[PDB]
């Protein structure tokens, strides 16, 4: 039998062959939204059930931003410079803290800590009072803070002091990796007299895993404040993050102004991580970096190629076709 | 009208034409058409079946405080797209190169199995279709399609 | 006995089968027997000769310190494993492929060169074991085993 | 002369030998010729039009600084040389064992379709040459070489 | 037909065999000189119309080495450990700037700004002069300095100072990295009181992206001055880079002997980078790391492999051979 | 021919098919001990005949660990987490120190420098005197040190310092690295002031190769000894290292309580490495992370995929099999 056979396929040898019938191998995807993927716990926001908070302000512990974050496989990249929405003003790209977020979603299983890493009242430096804000409002609506920093304030003897040492403990299970989260305050000069009693720059150094750092404060001439609680700050903080790798203890240098660090990240396992863009709908069998959910209609797809989870199809160069039939045999 | 083709029926697509004095009897081995259907389709499975792991980000690489690390993500993830575009080109290649070689097998298979039927009587040349020294009707035509 | 198959010896692991008067003579070809050990034997080597270079550890890259490096150079050593892997299935199942579809040519080869030394003195169908218009002994097909 | 070989011409690479009681007569079928030289010009022609990506250095890391990345996109670009170098084997390698089996098919095709043009008449063994029951002269051959 | 017929190709299944001809698929290249990759614009030096310049010097806004610098989309990296020629001497072995041009060559579009990132009269640490020397003569042959940072220098009350922060904006295109120069100058006790008031070792910070780093000047015992303007000088100057991804601000801290961004490098894209040396000498398909300029007379080659841009032969393990023709039939 | 022939193969367009012989070209390899790869000669401690010493201890140069670490070409990365066992306390999570023996071990040729890097004596600082510790005896059992570092200690004029600058030269041969060990030593408030002059904590950083460090001492307040000589001691040393790309000098500030780098390492080529466990026993031809050693007894393996040495099997996701026979003929 022979059919008008115009449809061509390649082989290896003989270059390109006229066929009575062929099996489209490839399809081409179009961009639609990314959705749940079909089977598999996918991550979105890292609290979806913490309304009126982003990723970042679950990340630090804002107050009424703290729940449990749920487990997952696959997560979405969602924000790649991730943004805060309340509390105090953050002097965010002054440190890495902004990634905080994204280091939190790679990991299958996050839950904050249950006690203080730190005692911070009882701590080098001398007795603190521990600090709020009114930025911060907590679920009474009194003044609050991270949950995962205190702002130690002297309670007494106000003086200049030289830097000073804590080894931050590990305080999660064996197999986690412990992320910190630590910074300092700063104010205007007349603010640093009244509350800390040393008006020049303080410096901050940490360690962890051999990873070291340094910080010197601002003292007046801060930034305009943005992505925080509305209210009017003199003040401003600097907020980092230190990752202890499970087993191991890191270290914080301080003088005056130091968050120490209160409840901590405990996080293992990986999840499988590709850009996107909340929400989710509905489901599907691949989600792809470029064109959102597909479905996997055809085993190969051309188009551009990106990451993808899931049951995907795979992508090649070139639309690839099966002969079906036979060569074309013209009607002769 | 059974050679070389025409604008007909290609409905049981079949793989060989009817000879005979009794007019133009026509009949269609209809296990030839299934065993050419099946054989496509275990060709398809084999290549849709493929499979390799699927490439994401790492989770511990960071955007900018990181970005040395990632330009040479991004340079892994492309080199293998290539790689895994031409393992798969060359296994579809492959498969259509033996699917074109086999169209002179699957023919003559066919006349040797009527020659098988119909016994050593003939032989033909040009288009080869195997041609007897005694009329076959359409009955006998149906029982040599159906063996 | 000969044709079809039984639960008999298969030491010879013969490709065809005797014909003849004269009881059953039975002759091996054991040219033939050796073509094919040798045959597969060289095959066994073209894939056990495949090198690929072997993955080690970036040394460099200390642990915790450059974690990060770590990850990706986990993930270029899996999908690395992955690619391997698959180069050697598909040598492998086109080698399979390939003996599987040598059946039959190594089977008509065999008929062909009997037909060389018996003569055109006769055809056969189905199996097609060739069978002549004389009478051969066993000593005569000792000879044609033997060439 | 023809069969076998002798250190003679080979200009017009023939693939097959004449036969006949003229003398010797020869004639070349420079259409198998051409098809001989085209098929080999496509062979070459899809392997020589393989393209892959090539290797460059990482825009962001400078030498010694980041000598650790470095060494792993070293090491990324050498097992990369060995997946291409590996693909190529293969596609070439199949190439030639395509080239290498084709060969029978080609001469039996030849002889297929002299017994087309010369009739019923005659078979041949070992070689193979078809041989005719009437004599064919120079221009006799020379019409069979071109159809 | 047959033939003498000792060619051998191999097979994948039957090992070697013996053919009556082949056609030969790889080559073996020879080691030529780079060219100019043909078609695409080639960069070689940074600025090639920057006489008397090397590419650091242009970099670093040498007086008399800015100009443009061409966009091109294949770069050589010519100098793997970068050097000056002029101006004032460079402590090059504390920080990372020898790196600097190799940064920039990596872009397809790199451009200085037009305007000062900082005015550097007005800022921190009080009214300062702009420094100039000796050994970085300008076009009229008067004292300049580099572009690219500004030498402040205390105008009146020459005295010590507590660190100060200087947030750096950003001031390149969105898309555009922008590359920060800054550095510190240091000198000798009688000098440093004399030019700056504090003859202690001062500090220095910098940040982007959360990348920070700190420096400590040295105080006399500088070592012997090289590869600068060649007039003694007593002191030196550290110089090193910050680089702001697009959007982000950077920040630097510093006391005494700043010097301060002024122009700052824009730059967008990327550029092939293979390494190689210069003078590229007429034109090739493909430039190869170890073979030079190469013009593909094979499409695949044996030798060593290496990175390469072009139009350029796959490297392959072994020789590769086609069979042309049939198996070696013996004369029989 | 025909036989019961129920073995499966697989082929690339026909599924699997029955065939009357095959032959497995696959194995499963069983988890053994690691041995020395034949052949090629294999590292497992770096100094096999520094008894009760390990590797850190050989890398710092404790007493009595110094000798010959031989050169090879395969090594075995042992311990993940390197530890001490003997001489002064060192506060190993502090800095990346316990990382140094598996940088020494990824080099085919290792060996400890013959002279001092530095004048210890005669240094920035005054006068100094070399510290010894009851902690570290030597050969004769008297009090010593690390061998790459030198204590040094005020002769006189135990007065605070400003932050003094060493260049460290280079000292190894060309193509060597040169990794120098430095660190430094704190004690509580009392031994400070008579053992320096200055009880506040001191800094320290260093800089090679454009990457730059900071660290501040603990006055008192230290952790528990562990891994150290077993004497008592009230101070604590923290020990890092720099490594310098061959040609380069590094840089190293510091206040007080310094130890010089003396003996450095001089390192080069690369060894194979691999993680896993010692002692090795006999010998095998292929070393595996998951199965220690292998002798390749079929070209395949199935089983878990990991980093090997040697004249290895390479690994498959499926068993494998050739297919020996012709296809299964059912006797009719
Ligand atoms: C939300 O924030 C408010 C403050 O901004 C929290 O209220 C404070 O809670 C502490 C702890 O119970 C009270 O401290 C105690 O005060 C008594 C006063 O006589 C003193 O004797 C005790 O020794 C101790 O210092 C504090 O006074 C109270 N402040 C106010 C204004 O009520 C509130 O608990 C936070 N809510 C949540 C859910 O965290
Ligand atoms: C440093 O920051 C502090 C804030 O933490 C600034 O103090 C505030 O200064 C404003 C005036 O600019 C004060 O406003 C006035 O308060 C009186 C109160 O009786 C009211 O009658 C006036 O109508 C007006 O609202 C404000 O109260 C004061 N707040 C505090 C906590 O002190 C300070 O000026 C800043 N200094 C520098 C040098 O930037
Ligand atoms: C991949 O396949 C899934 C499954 O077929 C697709 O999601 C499905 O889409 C249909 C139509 O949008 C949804 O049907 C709805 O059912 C409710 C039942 O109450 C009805 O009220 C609505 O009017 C509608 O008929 C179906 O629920 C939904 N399945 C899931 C699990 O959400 C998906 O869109 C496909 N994606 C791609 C990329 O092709
Ligand atoms: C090359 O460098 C020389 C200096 O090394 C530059 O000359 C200087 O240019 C400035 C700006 O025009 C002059 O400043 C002005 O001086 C007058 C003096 O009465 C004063 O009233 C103004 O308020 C202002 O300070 C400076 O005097 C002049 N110095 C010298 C020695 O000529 C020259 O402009 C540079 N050339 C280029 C192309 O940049
Ligand atoms: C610190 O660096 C300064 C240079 O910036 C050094 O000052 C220079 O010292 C030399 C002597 O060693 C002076 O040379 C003499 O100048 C007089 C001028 O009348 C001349 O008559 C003599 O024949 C000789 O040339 C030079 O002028 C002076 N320059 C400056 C700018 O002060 C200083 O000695 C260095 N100090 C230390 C502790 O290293
Ligand atoms: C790759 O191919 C190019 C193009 O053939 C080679 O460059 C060419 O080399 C020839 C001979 O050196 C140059 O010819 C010259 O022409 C001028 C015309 O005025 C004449 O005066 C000279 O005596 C000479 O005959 C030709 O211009 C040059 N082409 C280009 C674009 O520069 C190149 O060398 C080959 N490279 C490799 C690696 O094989
Ligand atoms: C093992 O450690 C002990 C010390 O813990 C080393 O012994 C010391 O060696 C030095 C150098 O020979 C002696 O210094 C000299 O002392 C004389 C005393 O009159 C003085 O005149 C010289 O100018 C110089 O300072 C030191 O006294 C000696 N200490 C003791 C207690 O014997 C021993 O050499 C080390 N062993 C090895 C193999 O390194
Ligand atoms: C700082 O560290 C030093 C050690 O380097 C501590 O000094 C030691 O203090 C103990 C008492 O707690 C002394 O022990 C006593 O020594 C006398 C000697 O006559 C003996 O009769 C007593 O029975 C008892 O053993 C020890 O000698 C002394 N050692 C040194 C070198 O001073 C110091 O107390 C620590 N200070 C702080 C604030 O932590
Ligand atoms: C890989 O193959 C090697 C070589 O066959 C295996 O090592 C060998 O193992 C045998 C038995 O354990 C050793 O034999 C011993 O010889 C001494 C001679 O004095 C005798 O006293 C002992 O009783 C025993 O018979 C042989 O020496 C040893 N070869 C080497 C070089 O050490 C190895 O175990 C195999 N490894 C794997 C993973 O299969
Ligand atoms: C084999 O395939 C090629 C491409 O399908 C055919 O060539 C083209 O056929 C169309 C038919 O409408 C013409 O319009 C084009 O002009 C042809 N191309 C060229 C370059 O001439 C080719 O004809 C097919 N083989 C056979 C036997 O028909
Ligand atoms: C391969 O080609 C055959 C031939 O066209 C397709 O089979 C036909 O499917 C239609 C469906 O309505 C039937 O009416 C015809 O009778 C079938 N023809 C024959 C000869 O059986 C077959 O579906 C194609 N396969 C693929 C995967 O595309
Ligand atoms: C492939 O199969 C053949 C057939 O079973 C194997 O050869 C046999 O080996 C035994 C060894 O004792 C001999 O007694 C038989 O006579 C041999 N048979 C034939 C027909 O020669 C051969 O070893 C198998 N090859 C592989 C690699 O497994
Ligand atoms: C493949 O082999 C053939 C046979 O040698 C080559 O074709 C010959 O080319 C020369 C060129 O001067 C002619 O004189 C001969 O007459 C040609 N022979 C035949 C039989 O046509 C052919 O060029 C080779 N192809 C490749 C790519 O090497
Ligand atoms: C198949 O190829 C091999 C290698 O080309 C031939 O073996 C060699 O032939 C040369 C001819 O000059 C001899 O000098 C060597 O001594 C032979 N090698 C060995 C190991 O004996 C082989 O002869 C070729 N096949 C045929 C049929 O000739
Ligand atoms: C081809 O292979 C398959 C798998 O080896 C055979 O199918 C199975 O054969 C066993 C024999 O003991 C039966 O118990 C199973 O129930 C069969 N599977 C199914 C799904 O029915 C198949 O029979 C083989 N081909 C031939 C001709 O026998
Ligand atoms: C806070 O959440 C409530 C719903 O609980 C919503 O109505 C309100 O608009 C949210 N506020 C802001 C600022 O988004
Ligand atoms: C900062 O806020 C003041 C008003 O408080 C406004 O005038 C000024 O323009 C703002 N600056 C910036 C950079 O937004
Ligand atoms: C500077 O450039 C001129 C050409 O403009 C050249 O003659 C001179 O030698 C160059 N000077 C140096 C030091 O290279
Ligand atoms: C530095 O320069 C002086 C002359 O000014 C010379 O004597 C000394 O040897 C030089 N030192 C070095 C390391 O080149
Ligand atoms: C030290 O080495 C000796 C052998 O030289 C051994 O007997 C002793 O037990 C070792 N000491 C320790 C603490 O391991
Ligand atoms: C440190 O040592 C003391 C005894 O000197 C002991 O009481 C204390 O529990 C130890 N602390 C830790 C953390 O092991």
């Amino acid at each position: 039998t022979s059919s008008n056979s115009p449809h061509v396929v390649k082989t290896a040898t003989q270059g390109e062959v006229n066929v009575t019938g062929v099996i489209p191998l490839t399809t081409t995807p179009t961009k639609s939204h990314f959705a749940n993927l079909k089977g598999t716990e996918t991550r979105g926001k890292l609290c979806p059930k913490c309304l009126n908070c982003t990723d970042l302000d679950v990340a630090l512990g804002r107050p009424k931003c703290t729940g449990k974050i749920p487990s997952a496989r696959v997560s979405i990249l969602h924000e790649v410079r991730p943004v805060t929405s309340g509390c105090f003003p953050i002097m965010h790209d002054r440190t890495k803290i902004r990634q905080l977020p994204n280091l939190l979603r790679g990991y299958e299983h996050v839950r904050l800590s249950t006690h203080n890493v730190i005692n911070a009242e009882d701590a080098p430096g001398g007795p603190y009072k521990i600090g709020t804000s009114g930025s911060c409002p907590n679920i009474t609506n009194g003044n609050g803070f991270f949950a995962t920093m205190a702002w130690a304030v002297p309670d007494n003897k106000k003086t200049a002091t030289n830097p000073l040492t804590i080894e931050v403990p590990y305080v999660c299970t064996e197999g986690e990796d412990q992320i910190t989260v630590w910074g300092f305050h700063s104010d205007n000069e007349t603010q640093m007299a009244k509350l800390y009693g040393d008006s020049k720059p303080q410096k901050f150094t940490s360690s962890a895993n051999g990873v070291t750092t340094h910080y010197v404060s601002q003292i007046g001439g801060f930034p305009n404040q943005t992505e925080d609680g509305g209210l009017p700050q003199s003040g401003r903080i600097v907020v980092d993050y230190m990752v202890q790798k499970s087993g191991k203890t890191g270290t914080i240098t301080y003088q005056r102004g130091i968050l120490l660090p209160q409840k901590v990240w405990c996080a293992s396992g990986r999840s499988k991580v590709i850009k996107g863009s909340l929400p989710l709908i509905g489901e599907a069998d691949c989600l792809h970096e470029k064109y959102g959910g597909l479905n996997k209609s055809k085993p190969y797809y051309t188009g551009e190629h990106a990451k993808a989870i899931g049951n995907c199809p795979i992508w090649v160069k070139t639309p690839l076709k099966l002969a079906n039939g036979t060569k074309y045999r013209p009607p002769a | 009208f059974l050679e070389g083709g025409w604008e007909g029926m290609i409905a049981g697509w079949h793989g060989y034409t009817s000879h005979g004095a009794h007019g133009v009897a026509v009949a269609a081995d209809l296990k030839s058409t299934q065993e050419a259907i099946n054989k496509i389709t275990k060709n398809l499975n084999s290549l849709s079946e493929l499979e390799v792991k699927n490439l994401q980000r790492l989770s511990g690489a960071m955007d900018e405080l990181h970005n040395e690390i990632l330009e040479l993500d991004e340079k892994v993830d492309d080199l293998r797209a290539d790689t895994i575009s031409s393992q798969i080109e060359l296994a579809v290649l492959l498969s259509n190169e033996g699917i074109i070689n086999s169209e002179d097998e699957h023919l003559l298979a066919l006349e040797r199995k009527l020659k098988k039927m119909l016994g050593p009587s003939a032989v033909e040349i040009g288009n080869g279709c195997f041609e007897t020294k005694h009329k076959c009707n359409q009955t006998c035509l149906d029982r040599i399609a159906a063996g």
